[PDB]
């Protein structure tokens, strides 16, 4: 589920930016620094909705940089294990299905693809289809998957999806 | 008490009588220790029969006869 | 002393210990209490030979020892060590020793469940399927080892699981005679 | 440590508010207008684009009044914000589906009450 939360971040403003428009520069730098970044604790941050407060800028001894602790309201998304989430399949391969859920990308391993499914490599767009052809899962389709687990690496989060349970798969 | 043991792992029968058999569409007896083994790897197929299964596909059913186990589930479904 | 206790003690001693332990236990079985000096002269064992065996019996606490002090006919002090079998601790320790195998056997099954599947053939390092995706290189499209910059293998992880499982299973099958003797001796 | 099926979440996500994809889309659209206005400033990240595309496709409500009506009506019910967010976002067609998707939902409301709530949401939903 998407979450709107207040986040704590410290802006080390370079002295050249002091004087007029300092706080505006802090706001601009905050967006620039936090937006487009991800953290294992809070996940991906989409946008800063507003800033709760700009703390008193502590001048760093020797560094000259001023450390501004900032509280800002932002929207984030984190995948939770043991939960069902709607997803869009991005790439289909014999190894598994790659899917996108907002900022997060989830992978469904072949072992987690239902027994009724089977990969159809001869098809021009790779897809998995059932023996009776009742449902077909391909790229850019509406599917629901179970978050088996969440992993984080290099400021990126990727989860494992499963379609074995009921009400899953193509919807 | 009466079951001599599961073909996969029978220690549970001698260990304690509180554990219950897990039924599958495979019509093949399996038990709780096997459940953990299939969750980590090869969740898609039976350990020996090779028949495909959707992850664990394990349900509690205490009959000793797997045919009755399967037929009772068939009974309800039918 | 019910015969069921003697049979259990003889079965476990001859089953998981050497004949030295069995022979010493049979002496403590034939006679409720025997002096260390008597057992030494009878078994013809050396002091350290018998003492180490007795220390093992002391380790599993299957036997108890009491020390008696008296003055000999010539006036010299004498300290005799009287050993006897403690069926209560023996049955309790074997019950732990056997239920600890079950814990260890199921721990070995859990190990066979947790033993990482992927591995590097160069450095002979095993990688967990969770770490394998961390180690995945999109440029190559396959698993590789960061230290060796070489392909990572996955199929060889079935061999140790299969082999160990046979030992674990065969252990449970052979241990049943002692379990039956225990059920017969719980009282 | 955290499990949605068990309704276990860290304190960091306890005082946090859950937003629907329709509501998140509204926020992103606001951020879009804010970024599109006052031209020549920093361009939006691909993370914004990816999230906007995803949340727009799954947006269950395209009208502010429907979101306010659903939010105000659901708040009346004795349901947790997580349960209401899942309910108003997933929008299951039947009570049985709602119980299947959310195992913690059982016992909160009766089948008729649960189905009636879902039916109301289906009526409140805007179909294209
Ligand atoms: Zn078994
Ligand atoms: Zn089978
Ligand atoms: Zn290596």
């Amino acid at each position: 589920m998407f979450y709107h939360i207040s986040l704590e971040h410290e802006i080390l403003l370079h002295p050249r930016y002091f004087g007029p428009n300092l706080l505006n520069t802090v706001k601009q730098k905050l967006f620039t620094e936090v937006e487009g970044t991800c953290t294992g604790k809070y996940g991906f941050v989409i946008a800063v909705t507003t800033i709760d407060n700009i703390g008193a800028g502590v001048i760093q001894p020797g560094r000259g940089f001023v450390l501004y602790p900032v509280k800002y309201k932002a929207i984030v998304f984190r995948p939770f294990k043991g939960e069902v989430v709607d997803a869009v399949v991005t790439q289909v391969n014999k190894v598994g299905l790659f899917t996108e859920i907002g900022p997060m990308s989830c992978f469904i391993s072949r072992h987690s693809i239902p027994s009724e499914m089977e990969f159809d490599p001869n098809s021009n767009p790779p897809c998995y289809k059932t023996m009776d052809e009742d449902i077909v899962i391909q790229q850019d389709d509406e599917i629901r998957l179970k978050i088996v687990g969440t992993r984080v690496d290099k400021n990126d989060i990727f989860a494992i999806g499963s379609l074995m349970d009921d009400y899953l798969g193509l919807v | 008490m009466d079951d001599q043991g599961c073909p996969r792992c029978k220690t549970t029968k001698y260990r304690n009588p509180s554990l219950k058999l897990m039924v599958n569409v495979c019509g093949h007896t399996l038990c709780e220790s096997c459940v953990d083994l299939l969750f980590v790897r090869g969740a898609g197929n039976c350990p020996e029969c090779g028949t495909p299964l959707r992850k664990s596909n394990f349900r509690v059913q205490l009959f000793e006869d797997p045919t009755v186990d399967k037929e009772v589930e068939i009974r309800k479904k039918v | 002393v019910p015969a069921a206790l003697k049979r259990l003690a003889k079965y476990v001693i001859r089953g998981f210990y050497g004949i030295e332990h069995a022979l010493a236990l049979d002496i403590l079985i034939r006679n409720s209490c025997v002096k260390e000096e008597d057992m030494l002269e009878l078994l013809k064992f050396d002091r350290k030979q018998l003492r180490s065996v007795l220390n093992n019996l002391k380790g599993d606490k299957f036997i108890k020892c009491r020390m008696r002090v008296e003055t000999a006919a010539d006036g010299k002090t004498t300290r005799h060590n009287y050993y006897f079998i403690n069926y209560r601790t023996l049955v309790n320790v074997v019950k732990y020793k056997l239920d600890h195998m079950r814990r260890r056997i199921e721990t070995d099954e859990r190990d066979s469940t947790n033993r990482a599947s992927f591995k590097c053939p160069v450095c002979s390092s095993t990688f967990t399927d969770l770490e394998a995706n961390q180690l995945f290189d999109p440029m190559t499209g396959t698993f590789r080892c960061t230290f060796c910059h070489t392909e990572v293998e996955e199929d060889e992880s079935a061999m140790p699981k299969k082999d160990a499982r046979t030992l674990l299973a065969r252990f449970n099958e052979q241990i049943e005679p002692i379990y039956a003797l225990l059920r017969e001796t719980e009282d | 440590e955290e499990d949605a099926s068990q309704l276990i979440f860290p304190k960091e996500f306890e005082t946090a508010e859950t937003l629907l994809n329709s509501e998140v889309h509204m926020l992103l659209e606001h951020r879009k207008q804010q970024n599109e206005s006052a031209e020549d400033e920093q361009e939006l990240s691909e993370v914004f684009m990816k999230t906007l595309n995803y949340t727009a496709r799954f947006s269950r409500f395209k009208n502010r009044e429907t979101i306010a009506s659903v939010r105000s009506l659901l708040l009346q019910k004795k349901l947790h914000k997580f349960e209401l967010a899942c309910l108003a976002n997933l929008c299951p067609e039947t009570a049985e589906e709602s119980k299947a998707l959310i195992p913690s939902l059982e016992g909160r409301f009766e089948d008729e009450e649960l189905q009636q709530i879902l039916d109301d949401i289906q009526t409140k939903r805007s179909f294209q």
